[PDB]
């Protein structure tokens, strides 16, 4: 077991509640949080692997996670929605619509705006 | 009081003046909600001119229920529209102030005589919120519009 | 003392009394929807755990906006989010300001709000009891974790 | 008497509300309408001096604050938005009036040819 | 380091950028939480 | 006449404008040196009893008021500085007072004393 | 009132009382505002007497110029500068109650008769700031300036 908590600025999912093992993206890699574990997000897929058979899917924009000396963790995102809450054909879209303002401007600082949400938008479609 | 409450019916035109509005230094200190004329009409002075004078007193009365509401309860509590018409207010009673000739001994300041179409198009301006970027005391005790602006930039240094 | 002025206040006072019943009401119904967005918003705040000083625009409400500039002069003698914190205490310690800010209070403060605060680049802040009271490993792995959790206690601040 | 009640409720409806009408922003829909409706009202009560009204030309004006075709135009302007429609419908439309006056009330027929007339005069009049 | 830092951008503006990729692609119903939340009610002052 | 000609309205305006203005909100810099001003003209106006001036010396100390020596100093330092100021001139400059005394107005001459006079003096005063 | 507002005239030194202050629990329940006496004057009382008792006076009047705003509503709403003279001008108006000798059956506490030295004393390290920290009903009913403190040590 372990005290598994989920939550954003808007709306929480679990808290403290038992957990097998959760799947979370980061920057290097995607770390598989099961209970025996040592002690930063990325655009990708959390899987909830619960103690009891089915397996729901979200998904995180951004934020941290962390992993204490005892069995408890706290994955903070600032944007956690489900696959059922998130449009393919906007996400497609979205992703014409930054990689096209890619191939235009030339400013240092708002390259960096573009590429990024260029990576956001094509970690939707990647789950969808 | 009986005396001057019978005289109102004998007059044609009434300039009523107050203690409270000379008590601010506002000199003419005629009130500008209670003095009345019988040619205040559009057939008379044109449609221009009451329109005006009526613009006045509304900006005036509508600032006059304001004032002790917002003693209390700050100004920051008004909406944007208000609070714009607080501010033309203020500066409509100061540009209705005007130095007397006779009066140079008290308001050390020089006479003056504004003719009545730039008094019209002085408090229309003023209306309109062409002044809202000028300060407050440029307007008090003053002849025509034309000398606010002048006052304004004196008032910068 | 004079009838005339005795009628004037009354004319005021009644419609203050109108006001001040409709200003606890709208207060009421911010106060629904801040409750409702508190729970999750504080052990989301709970599990993530230069002066700054934290409140709002908006006055008549007590003490909300004196509680928090005193104890920032009380930080600063011994070693900001709102218009009112500038207002109180600004002209005092003019020269010790990086950012000031405006507009906040009258909405729901957002996590965006929090973000445009650690973008400009201990916190003080009212946090909540009842009704009625209140109480004032890699090298750039951390670099990151660092930031997010800075944006956490600054929006934690908000919601309290 | 059609219009008169209704208006007489709505104007009730606005009086106890109005005091806290400029200090509120943050109002919800209900005291919303009140306020809106109210203030319009307010400003279709207001006529010039010497031009008295006859019944009909009356109870059309009440009736467009009644309905709210007037909601959304700027309270300011109405005074003036009345003067000018006032001398429309009694140019252009003086078979209407003689409908209200002869049937009584302004009918299903007369309800639908007035909501025409104002709907497309208010967008003109704003701009 | 990073394609974003280098220009300047700190790791709270990634996260704003990435999270409002998440909630400009959603399906109408829940935009109800998306219009509410993440608002720049904030305003930059300075002397 | 010179140094008191415009101040029985300007402090009218000022006590309007004080009472106006008690809320702590923003100002622009023009009514905020109205008030800087008014404040410290009425602590000059302060006066004891069993002790009545000169007219040449009342000209002397509303001076500095009028013409904006005060307004940097702390308001409730100004009657500190007046009696210090008054003093000073009853010392040294006899023959400036006592020319004001003779004309009964204050020259151009006068007024460059003075001017040098209360900018040594303040200067002093502040630090 | 004719009777009363004619007798003023006759007078050297006036005590006037008050209901107002009466009802708050002040007693004896004088107006500071109202009552003057002819030899409040630097001169015959020393300027430090003279100095103590406008002070007082001036802390009371910025007090009471406030109390439109405070009925309303209420200390909390003012600034930092308003609510630390509302502080010291109520600690002000407490220290100026006093047990009367007279009057032991209805207060209940021992009566005080405080010598013109601790008087002015008293109300000279009030002004000053000295019990800023001190409660406020710790100066009501007390003689000296040293039972205000006495008072304050027991309730904490
Ligand atoms: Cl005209
Ligand atoms: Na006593």
């Amino acid at each position: 077991q372990m005290s598994f908590t989920f939550a954003s600025p808007t709306q929480v999912f679990f808290n403290s509640a038992n957990v097998r093992q959760v799947d979370v993206p980061t920057q290097t890699g995607a770390f598989g949080i099961l209970a025996a574990h040592v002690p930063v997000l990325r655009p990708g897929l959390v899987v909830v692997h619960a103690e009891d058979g089915t397996t729901s899917k979200y998904f995180v924009s951004s934020g941290s996670v962390t992993v204490n000396a005892d069995s408890s963790v706290q994955l903070l995102a600032e944007e956690a929605v489900t696959l059922d809450m998130l449009d393919l054909g906007a996400a497609k879209a979205n992703l014409e619509k930054a990689q096209s303002e890619l191939l235009g401007a030339a400013d240092e600082a708002t390259r960096a705006e573009i590429q990024i949400r260029i990576e956001a938008n094509e970690a939707l479609v990647k789950a969808l | 009081d009986p005396a001057p409450a019978t005289t109102f019916a004998h007059l044609d035109a009434t300039t009523v003046l107050s203690r409270a509005i000379a008590e601010l230094g506002i000199y003419p200190a005629v009130d500008p909600l209670d003095s009345t004329s019988r040619i205040m009409d559009p057939n008379i002075v044109g449609s221009e001119h009451y329109d005006v004078a009526r613009g006045v007193q509304k900006i005036l009365q509508d600032y006059k229920s304001l004032q002790d509401i917002i003693a209390i309860l700050g100004m920051d509590e008004l909406s944007e529209e208000d609070k714009l018409t607080v501010s033309r207010a203020r500066k409509i009673q100061r540009f209705l102030s005007q130095p007397f000739q006779v009066a140079e001994v008290f308001t050390g300041h020089l006479g003056k005589l504004v003719p009545l179409k730039e008094t019209i198009k002085g408090f229309q301006q003023i209306l309109a919120g062409e002044y809202d970027h000028l300060p407050e005391q440029a307007f008090y005790m003053v002849g025509p519009i034309e000398e606010a602006v002048a006052k304004a930039d004196k008032l910068a240094e | 003392a004079t009838l005339k002025d005795i009628t004037r206040r009354l004319k005021s006072i009644k419609n203050i009394q109108k006001i001040t019943k409709s200003m606890k009401m709208v207060a009421a119904a911010k106060y629904a929807r801040a409750e409702r967005e508190l729970k999750p918003a504080r052990v989301y705040g709970v599990g993530s755990l230069l002066i700054i000083g934290v409140s709002s625009d908006r006055g008549l409400c007590g003490a909300i906006h004196s509680s928090v500039a005193k104890q920032m002069k009380s930080e600063a003698a011994n070693l900001g989010v709102g218009d009112k914190i500038r207002s109180i205490l600004h002209r005092t310690h003019s020269d010790q300001f990086l950012v000031t800010f405006k507009e906040v209070g009258r909405r729901p403060p957002t996590f965006g709000d929090a973000s445009v605060i650690a973008l400009e680049l201990s916190i003080i802040f009212n946090r909540f009891r009842s009704v009625i009271s209140y109480k004032t490993i890699d090298a750039d792995v951390l670099r990151n974790y660092q930031e997010y959790s800075l944006a956490n206690i600054i929006y934690y601040s908000l919601k309290e | 008497k059609q219009v008169a009640g209704t208006m007489k409720l709505e104007l009730a409806q606005y009086r106890e509300v109005a005091a806290f009408a400029q200090f509120g922003s943050d109002l919800d829909a209900a005291t919303q309408q009140l306020l809106s409706r109210g203030v319009r009202l307010t400003e279709l009560l207001k006529q010039g001096q010497y031009s008295p009204m006859a019944i009909e030309e009356q109870v059309a004006v009440i009736y467009a604050g009644v309905r709210g075709y007037l909601d959304k135009l700027e309270p300011s302007k109405i005074t003036k938005f009345e003067n000018a429609f006032l001398s429309h419908v009694i140019s252009q439309h003086q078979a209407l009036l003689g409908k209200i006056r002869t049937d009584g009330k302004i009918s299903e027929e007369s309800d639908a040819k007035l909501k025409e007339i104002v709907t497309n005069f208010l967008a003109g009049f704003e701009a | 380091v990073a394609y974003w830092r280098q220009a300047g951008l700190s790791y709270i503006r990634y996260s704003q950028i990435c999270a409002k990729a998440v909630r400009d692609a959603l399906k109408t119903e829940f935009k109800a939480n998306a219009m509410k939340t993440s608002g720049s009610t904030i305003k930059i002052v300075k002397v």
